[PDB]
């Protein structure tokens, strides 16, 4: 039972170490999507220009 | 409407006991502006002079 | 002593609205016992003048005036009659000294000092500190006025004791950095101390004078005329009869009742009875009774505590309710299978109050409380005792009673379960003077009691002489 | 007829979806190699993780272009109620009470009922006074100002 | 400190016991006396509620109490843990109230909420756990001052007219739930309260300035809006140049007015025991700041 | 009332999860008929007893 | 118990059983058959 | 956005409100066999459920 | 328990060596976040032209108070203290601390060596003063409010000159008036309606429930009471009520009250036991 909890114990730290990289994955694709977006003019604007 | 009568003569629409059994179970309103409403007093007086 | 010096204050800065001046009294054995002193929950005092009107109501005179009216429906005036009279009492603040003192000594042991025509002392296994204001109506006071003290208990019992103004100032008007009024008052001290009795001449309590009082500063005017003291007391005359006027009515209702009917009494009480019997000496052994009921009947008779619930604010709301549910309408179909189901009718036992007065050694129970339900092979009652026992003085041949029910309807029976059955009537009082004389006292709140209603109070309110006192 | 007309002036809002245009190589992203700190507690331990990104402009003119493709609801319920102006400014009142009360009562406004620690936090700071409706079949009071 | 109590059950536990015991990690139980061994009678309020006895005395004798936070169980082992100062801790809130960010937190005696069942929690015999309700500052002094409003209100009145103002204010909102007072005997506690209250607002009265008194008029005067509107209202059935101008009797008179308008004030606000800042989204628990 | 701590500790076969809608709207739409939800590191899978 | 089954028998159906029963001027045992006992249900709203 | 468009169906115990809500046609004495069209929009308490 | 910022716009040498220079000063922000924009840094953010100084009183109560302890790059690093624990503070109020005072904080009067600009938005930090200090800028802000209405007399505005006017340990300024253009404002103007309010509702209701409580138990307290009552109405002598509006008047005694808990009470933030002998920064004992 204590080899079962210390297994239980490093997969949560495994499963959170993972989900926190894919967090910060997704959070860099959202940062680089917001990013664009304050720089893009509509159509009407740039097809004026 | 003449084929209506199956429905318009009968004694349910006719009687408002119900209706008025409803309308006493609820009270009046409490609320300020409906407080105007309920001010009002009828007096039976004699005829004489 | 604090209980009357804030009191003074409290008078004092009410009196151009009130027009009452304060009268300092104390109480001790001579008037109350001492589970009555250390229980004692309130004191209401009332004013009454030379023509027997109180103060709270209207000065020229009220619609209680009118006669009773014998209706459940009415009930003597209902909630408005109820609210006029508990406008009428005003209520006095009280401190209890439960242990064994002696007056002058508690005084100068305080801050006052006591300087009396002479130095009698005056012991008292308790002392009641409490003041009364007796209102002079303009700057006058009357001899024939007379004052009401009202001593209250936790479950709602009163005693009612009335003097009359005279009695009290028969002595004391026919002579007549910065200070605080604190020190003054306890420096100027005391000196009267006057024993006065109530108009019965049942109690006596002693006033206390003050010299600092604003009593003194007014110099307002007293006077009694003989006329004045002559209709203050038929007014107290008036007051006193109400129980016996009433007695007296249900005596001649008996005896009109056995006028009426030839003497055929029905039964309308289950006993088995014999024809070979001396029925002629029932009959003597029935006038010994009502004679001597008659010779022993009081206020505490089951007629006046028949009528005492009637005059309950309840009563008039509750009996019409009840009026209402005895005819209702038949239901239909439809109401008893979808809608609610019926109020559930009056139980099948009633409480009812009774007289019992045995000859063969003279005495009369008045105050008797008994359970009445009727048989249901024959509609005869049976009287049981509130333990649920059957109550055995139908059997026995000496003693006759006579029971009111909670509605007011009386019946005299004799032995054997034969009665006179009438009703009580009410229209010899008018509705103020049963009103006043019977209406039940009811509490305002005060220390340990539940702010909702119907609560089951804890541990009741008690002031120890035997305890070292509990902060 | 009173004698003057209004223009009203309603704010309608739309749930829609967008198109982003980019150029390649249109902006360089910089990143780190993401820190962390430990926030500790008596049964839970936090572990804030953090990276900085910062990014440059590498087109001269703009490089990316947005279209407004599709429109898929409307927000708003695109109706006919006006701004309560009681509302907004909740504390005019008329000099006179009178007409103060009797101006409310027609125009039909509710005046506070009891001056609470709320009640004064309304009136001299605001809130949320407008209570949500019951029910809201048509979506949110697109309200109507006047001229 | 005694920085850990150990709380041990003689009733055994069964195995519904050890879960829902577990589900309460981090509950704020009180303790009465410090100890750092306690049998599990003396947990909770169980030992002190008693509705005949009124709000007042467990409210006095709650707020006396000492106040931990529950850890892990073991066979009939609790194992309870007193917060510190200053520290941080994650607090459950199994009172229906709710937490808003930033929120000064108060400990009071349950109150009656609307359902009725209430979740009664570890029944052993006829003991049980009950726990405190772990409030918000608003809704705190709120119940306090609604209390004491109807010890104030309520004496020398008859049932008859007591009881539609004291059921208005048994009740009170807060943040769309309903909960109401559960016993608000006139206790002697509360005639203590009482007094106070009218020894400083004798003071207020009495030392309060001739400006402190005559502001409201003079806006009236000059002002309308609202607000006044209301404050004028609340003195209508009982409805110049200062003859002395004097900042010296203004700072004193001020600052003895503060002092009475605290008195008058600890009687209505409570001891803050947590301050929250984080909440979790479902409003189960909180992580807070330890006070006292 | 449901053992979730087995749940937690025993292995589990993993799936292509598919929700029409969010999980939490669904969750929270009351789709299922038993739910737990909840934030952070629960330690409540531990303590085995 | 008599509250205590009337709170428990709330339909249509058992106050009209009740009705029924005491409509009719026969005594009860002129109007009651007895069958036997029970051991099976399930449940709908028009019940086995 | 107005009150009602009929005062005589739209409130409680109003003429239409007795008619079809089911809880105030039993409390008459409907035969409960025909179908009634209104029965779903006046069965307020089906509603409220 | 390092809180980290970041700033939205162009940081400069001059920016940073005027960030620098407060590397111990307290900065107080809106709530407990790991990681905030330089907006939320500071009061700037509470600002406006409506409301002032009692409103700021009120809010920064419930602000989270920080100390900055470092500037990394475009970012600062904040420390938020916890109870108990000794620290390094930097003086930039208006006096000096000495050995054992207990300190307040209160939102800034006067504002230039330490203001950092950026955009429109600037750096403003709050008050760290001794408590006698903050408690008679209180009250002689309280008083010029209650003044407000009578500026038109040439001895009250005399007064107000005086109040303005504080001198304390080697120290002295000017409190600026709360009345601009004549006016006072909103949050002022309700403080001093609360006071008021609170006044005579006391004086209106006292009497009766010196009544009702002599009733029960006419103790000594109840009798001196009466007399002050009484002595009061005879001072105003030189020139019933239903349930419901009974306890009207008692809910707003109370919720008058209500308004008042921030002026009436002072928090201690730091206790200071140990001074630099430039009076620019001391070591303090924090209390939360």
């Amino acid at each position: 039972l204590d080899k079962i909890l210390n297994v239980e114990a490093m997969h949560t730290v495994l499963r959170a170490l993972k989900n926190t990289a894919d967090a910060m994955e997704r959070g860099l694709i959202h940062s680089f999507l917001q990013t664009l977006l304050r720089k893009a003019p509509p159509y009407f604007v740039v097809q004026t220009l | 409407f003449v084929d209506a009568l199956k429905t318009l003569c009968h004694p349910v629409l006719h009687e408002p006991a119900p209706c008025l059994q409803t309308f006493t179970e609820r009270g009046p309103p409490s609320e300020p502006a409906m407080q105007r409403l309920l001010e009002c007093r009828f007096q039976q007086e004699p005829m004489g002079g | 002593m604090e209980t009357h010096l804030y009191s003074d204050l409290a008078f004092e800065a009410r009196f151009a609205d009130d027009e009452q001046l304060p009268l300092h009294l104390v109480l001790d054995q001579e008037v109350l016992s001492n589970e009555e002193a250390e229980t004692l929950r309130y004191v209401y005092y009332r004013n009454v003048d030379s023509a027997g009107r109180s103060t709270g109501r209207a000065p020229g005179g009220d619609e209680d005036d009118a006669p009773a009216s014998d209706d459940a429906e009415d009930a003597v005036g209902g909630d408005r009659a109820f609210d006029r009279e508990r406008r009428t009492w005003q209520r006095a603040c009280f401190r209890v000294l439960p242990r064994p003192l002696e007056l002058l000594d508690y005084l100068r042991q305080s801050g006052l000092t006591v300087t009396l025509e002479k130095e009698q002392r005056v012991r008292m296994f308790y002392a009641v500190f409490t003041t009364l204001g007796l209102r002079c109506p303009d700057n006058r006071l009357s001899g024939a006025q007379t004052l009401h003290l009202r001593l209250v208990w936790p479950d709602g019992s009163y005693r009612d004791w009335e003097f009359l103004a005279r009695d009290l100032l028969r002595e004391e008007m026919e002579a007549n950095d910065e200070v605080a009024r604190t020190d003054e008052w306890k420096g100027a001290g005391v000196s009267r101390l006057r024993e006065v009795w109530d108009v019965q001449h049942r109690v006596r309590l002693r006033v206390l004078w003050y010299v600092n009082s604003f009593w003194r500063s007014r110099e307002l005017s007293y006077d009694d005329h003989e006329v004045e003291l002559y209709r203050a007391l038929d007014a107290y005359r008036a007051r006193i009869a109400v129980e016996y006027v009433l007695i007296r009515a249900v005596r001649d209702e008996i005896y009109a009742v056995l006028r009426r009917d030839g003497g055929a009494l029905p039964q309308r009480f289950a006993c088995h009875v014999s024809r070979n019997m001396s029925w002629r000496v029932v009959w003597e052994l029935c006038r010994h009774a009502l004679a001597l009921w008659m010779d022993w009947a009081d206020v505490r008779s089951c007629i006046i505590k028949a009528l005492t619930p009637r005059l309950s604010r309840g009563a008039a709301a509750a009996a019409q309710r009840a009026r209402r549910q005895r005819e209702r309408s038949a239901p239909k179909p439809q109401e008893l299978l979808f809608g609610p189901r019926n109020e559930s009718g009056p139980p099948a036992e009633q409480t009812w109050y009774a007289d019992v007065v045995r000859c063969v050694r003279a005495q009369v129970d008045l105050g008797v409380e008994v359970r009445a339900a009727r048989c249901p092979r024959t509609g005869l009652w049976i009287v049981r005792d509130r333990r649920g026992r059957l109550r055995r003085w139908l059997s026995q041949p000496e003693v006759c009673v006579l029971y009111v029910t909670p509605d007011l309807d009386f019946y005299w029976v004799l032995p054997g379960g034969f009665a006179v059955s009438s009703r009580v009537t009410l229209h010899g009082l008018a509705q103020r003077a049963l009103r006043d004389r019977f209406q039940n006292f009811e509490a305002v709140l005060a220390r340990g009691m539940h702010v909702e209603a119907g609560r089951q109070e804890p541990e009741t309110p008690r002031v120890s002489g035997r305890r070292l006192p509990f902060d | 007829h009173p004698g003057f007309a209004l223009t009203a002036v309603r704010t309608d809002t739309f749930e829609v979806d967008m198109l982003l245009y980019s150029g390649k190589s249109c902006t360089s992203v910089i990143i780190n190699n993401p820190i962390v700190t430990k926030e500790e507690r008596d049964i839970s331990t936090t572990y804030h993780v953090t990276q900085n990104i910062n990014t440059v402009d590498m087109g001269l003119g703009y490089t990316s272009n947005t279209c407004v493709a599709y429109v898929n609801r409307v927000r708003t319920d695109m109706g006919v109620r006006v701004q309560d102006l009681f509302r907004v400014f909740p504390m005019n009142v008329y000099r006179h009470d009178e007409v103060d009360r009797w101006i409310r009562h027609a125009a039909g406004v509710e005046r506070p009922q009891l001056l609470d620690t709320e009640t004064i936090s309304m009136l001299t700071f605001g809130s949320m006074s407008e209570r949500n409706a019951a029910a809201t079949v048509h979506g949110q009071k697109a309200a109507c100002e006047l001229i | 400190m005694e920085a850990n109590i150990f709380c041990t059950f003689d009733h055994k536990l069964s195995i519904a016991d050890v879960g829902k015991l577990t589900k309460l990690v981090a509950a704020v139980v009180p303790i009465p006396q410090r100890l750092h061994l306690i049998k599990h009678y003396q947990l909770g309020l169980h030992q002190f509620v008693d509705h005949t006895r009124g709000y007042v005395r467990l409210r006095g004798l709650l707020r006396n109490m000492t106040l931990t936070l529950m850890r892990r169980v073991e066979g009939n082992q609790i194992l309870l843990h007193v917060p510190t100062h200053g520290l941080l801790y994650t607090v459950l809130n199994t009172g229906p109230v709710t937490w808003e960010k930033g929120d000064a937190l108060c400990v009071l005696p349950p109150l009656f909420h609307g359902p009725l069942a209430r979740e009664n929690l570890l029944t052993l015999g006829q003991w049980e756990l009950v726990l405190p309700w772990i409030v918000p500052m608003p809704l705190a002094l709120e119940i306090n001052q609604r209390l004491l409003i109807m010890g104030l209100f309520s004496l020398d009145r008859s049932y008859e007219e007591v009881k539609a103002a004291v059921q208005q204010l048994q009740t009170i909102t807060f943040r769309d739930a309903t909960f109401t007072i559960p016993d608000p005997v006139i206790d002697q506690h509360l005639l203590i309260d009482m007094k106070t209250a009218c020894l400083s607002m004798s003071m207020v009265a009495n030392l309060a300035s001739e400006l402190t008194m005559t502001y409201v008029r003079k806006l009236a005067l000059e002002d309308s809006s609202m607000l006044l509107v209301k404050c004028q209202e609340l003195l209508m059935r009982l409805d110049a140049r200062p003859q002395h101008v004097s900042p010296d009797d203004e700072i004193a008179r001020l600052s003895a007015l503060f002092v009475m308008l605290r008195q008058l004030d600890d009687l209505i606000r409570e001891q803050v025991v947590f301050t929250v800042c984080d909440v979790s989204p479902d409003n189960k628990s909180a992580t807070c700041i330890f006070k006292g | 009332m449901e053992n979730w701590s087995a749940l937690e500790l025993l292995p589990k076969v993993g799936i292509p999860t598919d929700f029409l809608t969010h999980v939490k709207t669904s969750a929270g739409e009351e789709m299922f008929e038993a739910l737990r939800i909840y934030y952070g590191d629960d330690p409540e899978r531990y303590n085995i007893h | 118990t008599r509250c205590l089954l009337e709170s428990v028998y709330t339909a249509s159906a058992a106050r009209a059983a009740l009705q029924w029963l005491d409509l009719g001027p026969h005594l009860l045992h002129r109007r009651l058959e007895t069958l036997g006992c029970v051991k099976t249900v399930s449940l709908g709203i028009t019940s086995l | 956005f107005a009150a009602t468009h009929n005062p005589w169906a739209s409130q409680a115990g109003c003429l239409s409100d007795v008619l079809y809500n089911t809880r105030h046609r039993e409390r008459l004495g409907y035969n409960s066999k025909f179908y009634s069209p209104c029965a779903q929009y006046f069965n307020t308490e089906e509603i409220i459920a």
